[PDB]
């Protein structure tokens, strides 16, 4: 959740000032490089257990 | 003092006429909720990316929910001159100078005031000046269109808020605010009155959450010292034992931060939890459910968790009696009193709108007190992180803020106490807002016998 | 004239020094709320050199229960009917540890639903 | 056992950082009453977190429990800046211990956790009872008066050390030194639970 935050408030720049669909554009978010997305995919690849 | 001497001149009780090895057993209490219905916000026990399939799917099913309310419900369109107020909702035509009914949703404004891989202070520069700009838009999907007027900050409809704007057009951008819809009511669940023998039935929402960190004793002070007492030796004399019915705790079960603790603190204070539920049970049967800062799903749909909250001493009472002196419920329940629906929630889905998330829609009790009025109302996404599944998040059938409407709200966790009630064409609902209980308790009777609360400091 | 109740008191504040928040009274004796206040008035009123005083709650309500910390004021309960006297303290702070107690003879209002074994 | 130790070492806990408590020899408002230092503590006892100081602490009691039958008696000295004369002598025993029997039986958690509340409870009431005057320029020391030691010697006769264990160890007899060996002397209830007699005092001047 602390990740999904920061990736909303990266995620920003692309919204105007809404936040609910702020989800789903976090999540789809992908770069090869960036510090917190890899923690993210490894977060989301615990859940499915 | 003279204060012994008031217990002096009080020799009147020298007992309270009670035999006091005879326990007078008060609540004959139905409890129809627990056994005969499944709980709609309970896990699947099949099941014992997730949030975006969901948000089209309150779109669409608020979309024909109030789609059958522009015209049965609202505005003749033999009115306004004959201007259109015709079922369109995407703004390619909402630019025809005759207003319609605008079904959409307000998506205006909401981020975060307080907080860096991701660089958010450099994008919140964006957030401060815009956010503070109270402009509401509207969004069907389909387009933003400008909002002025005086609803725009008395009535805070920050977020999935699908309503039908009325205005003077006068220019395809803005409106001003007249009139906003509703969901249709699903409709009354019989309030029933036992005239015959009325019980003077039991009357208690109590608790929000004894929140218990194991850094403070002034949280664990006034919880087994003026509570669980108050609850049956602490006296009135002797009426408050007669109104208080079966505790109902809502959320807060244990006050803890997530990266600070570990195994055995957790256990410290889960067992001194179940040392109090230990204390109340024979006294009082209680109602428990965790959901923000206690151990959650941090979902609104969230499962309660068994066995963890009690010792070994409480842990076999749950396995010997199945829900009736205890059982595990979510955020939101519909406790029924044959007919009293009444429901929950935690805080946290009011509170982070309440102050976590808002820039906007303000002109601090009586406001944030109208914020779960509003949530009720429109029974709509309030928080950030809605539903928070891997599988089976809602299967057409379970709203996180449901569908079926109940005659009290419970919410919990603000500053200061809040008690009024509303009615509306539906039903009537009581506004229920528990304070925490560090700021200062204020702690709740509920309903059930006129349909009237009453708080207590327990400061 | 019972001193039964006071000796066992006696040991719990003198020769170990635990605080009796209430439960010890109701387990020891099983007396009523009512008597439970005469008994600890009683203590009060027999004491002889008490090493520091208790604080009690106030029957008087009027929308408040507090304990009472400014001992002199009258905070906000000015037309007191009455007090509970509790938790007799040695210490600087009235923190007691908290346990289960037996409860089955000492329950003074019971369950509505009574549990089940089953 | 195992158990019995991590019961002295969190009444240890209790004891030595009352002491630092209420003698004001770390600001107040560093500390604050809990539950949970690495443990389940009996009282709340106000604690600073401080992570030197409290490493500190359970470091002089991991070394106090690692000898276990030398020690008949832990103590903690109190020392001026003033002068190096004692102020106070909290007294502790380690004496007919179940770790040096290991006994199995009986473990008794309630029961013994029973016993050290009252005996931190006294510590709390023989801590405020005398007054605070002066309330800052006060340290802190150990002492232990013990019934047959020395270890000290086992750094000296050319010993080659390769586990992390000994190092400890050799940690443990290094930091220990024997000193050379009244005025007041003040009573304190101590815990009589049976395997874990702790017999506590205290001493003035
Ligand atoms: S994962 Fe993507 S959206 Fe999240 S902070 Fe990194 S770059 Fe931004």
């Amino acid at each position: 959740q602390t990740l999904k935050t920061v990736c909303r408030t990266c995620s920003y720049r692309y919204t105007s000032d809404a936040g609910i669909e702020n989800d789903h554009i976090a999540s789809k978010c992908n770069s090869y490089d960036c510090p917190v997305f890899y923690s993210r995919v490894k977060a989301e690849r615990y859940l499915r257990d | 003092h003279m204060d012994a001497l008031l217990t002096k001149f009080n020799e009147d009780r020298s007992l309270q006429d009670e035999n006091l090895s005879q326990p007078r057993t008060r609540v004959r209490i139905v409890d129809d909720n627990l056994y005969n219905k499944s709980n709609p916000f309970q896990l699947c026990y099949k099941k014992r990316s997730q949030y975006y399939h969901i948000y089209q799917y309150r779109l669409k099913t608020f979309r024909e929910r109030v789609l059958k309310e522009c015209d049965k419900r609202w505005d003749a369109g033999f009115t306004l001159n004959g201007q259109l107020v015709l079922k369109k909702d995407k703004v390619l035509d909402i630019q025809g100078n005759q207003p319609c009914w605008c079904v959409g949703s307000i998506y205006c404004e909401m981020k975060y005031k307080p907080n860096t891989y991701g660089a958010p202070d450099l994008t919140k520069s964006y957030t401060d000046k815009e956010g503070g700009s109270d402009e509401i838009m509207l969004e069907d999907e389909s387009g933003r269109v400008l909002l002025v007027g005086d609803f725009i900050r008395s009535t805070p409809f920050i977020t999935g808020v699908v309503v039908g704007i009325l205005g003077m057009e006068a220019e395809a951008g803005t409106f001003q605010v007249l009139d906003i819809c509703y969901p249709t009511p699903l409709p009354q669940n019989p309030f029933p009155a036992p005239i015959a023998t009325c019980p003077t039935r039991g009357k208690i929402a109590l608790v929000s959450g004894l929140n218990l960190n194991n850094t403070s004793p002034d949280r664990l002070l006034r919880l087994e010292i003026l509570r669980e007492f108050l609850m049956g030796r602490i006296n009135n004399k002797i009426d408050d034992i007669s109104l208080i019915g079966r505790l109902l705790i809502c959320g807060n079960s244990v006050d803890f931060d997530i990266k600070s603790v570990n195994k055995d603190e957790l256990m410290i204070s889960l067992t001194e939890f179940s040392k109090f539920l230990h204390n109340i049970l024979p006294s009082i049967s209680v109602d428990i459910m965790p959901g923000t800062n206690d151990p959650s799903d941090k979902s609104l749909p969230q499962q309660p968790f068994h066995k963890s909250l009690f010792d070994k001493s409480l842990e076999s009472y749950f396995n010997g009696s199945n829900k009736e002196i205890l059982n595990l419920v979510t955020n939101p329940y519909e406790f029924s009193y044959n007919g009293v629906d009444v429901l929950a929630v935690s805080g946290k889905n009011i509170n982070d709108i309440c102050k976590y998330v808002i820039p906007s829609n303000d002109n601090d009790i009586e406001h944030r007190l109208d914020l779960m009025e509003c949530t009720m109302k429109w029974q709509n996404i309030a928080p950030t992180a809605p539903d928070t599944l891997w599988c089976y998040p809602y299967t057409d059938k379970d709203p996180f803020v449901l569908d079926k409407w109940p005659h009290v709200y419970i919410v919990a966790n603000q500053p200061y106490f809040g008690t009024r009630v509303v009615e509306i064409g539906g039903k009537n609902i009581k506004i229920i807002s528990v304070p925490e209980f560090s700021s200062t308790g204020m702690i709740i009777l509920l309903d059930l016998e006129t349909l009237e609360a009453e708080t207590v400091k327990i400061d | 004239m019972d001193q039964k109740a006071s000796y066992f008191i006696n040991e719990k504040l003198f020769t170990e020094v635990k605080p009796v928040l209430f439960t010890d009274l109701i387990h020891h004796l099983k007396i009523g709320p009512s008597m439970a206040k005469k008994l600890m008035f009683d203590y009060y009123k027999q004491t002889t050199n008490a090493k520091y005083n208790c604080v009690v709650i106030c029957c008087y309500k009027d929308q408040t229960i507090k304990i009472i910390h400014d001992l002199s004021n009258i905070p906000q309960q000015d037309s007191i009917i009455d007090c509970f006297i509790y938790a007799f303290n040695p210490m600087d702070s009235f923190i007691p540890y908290y346990d289960i107690i037996d409860q089955k003879d000492c329950l003074t209002i019971k369950n509505s639903y009574e549990l089940k074994v089953s | 056992n195992r158990w019995v130790e991590k019961w002295l070492r969190v009444y240890l806990k209790c004891y030595i950082n009352l002491i630092l408590f209420y003698r004001n020899v770390y600001p107040p408002q560093s500390f604050d009453y809990t539950t949970y230092q690495s443990f389940n503590l009996p009282q709340f006892v106000p604690i600073n977190r401080h992570p030197a100081l409290i490493d500190y602490i359970e470091e002089l009691i991991l070394d106090v429990l690692s000898k276990l039958t030398h020690v008949y008696r832990f103590s903690i000295c109190i020392i001026n800046k003033k002068n190096d004369l004692c102020i106070e002598k909290y007294v502790l025993d380690f004496s007919e211990l179940q770790h040096v029997d290991k006994d199995d039986q009986i473990i008794t958690e309630t029961e013994v956790f029973d016993e050290f509340r009252s005996s931190l409870n006294s510590l709390i009431m023989h801590l405020e009872k005398l007054p605070k005057v002066n309330d800052d320029t006060i340290t802190f020391e150990a002492v232990i008066n013990a019934i047959e030691l020395e270890l000290g010697h086992k750094l000296d006769r050319n010993r080659r050390v390769d586990s992390l264990e000994e190092k400890a160890e050799i940690e443990r007899d290094s930091n220990w030194v024997k000193c050379q060996e009244k005025i007041k002397l003040t009573s304190l209830v101590g815990s009589d639970v049976g395997p874990l007699i702790i017999h506590q005092f205290s001493e003035k001047l």
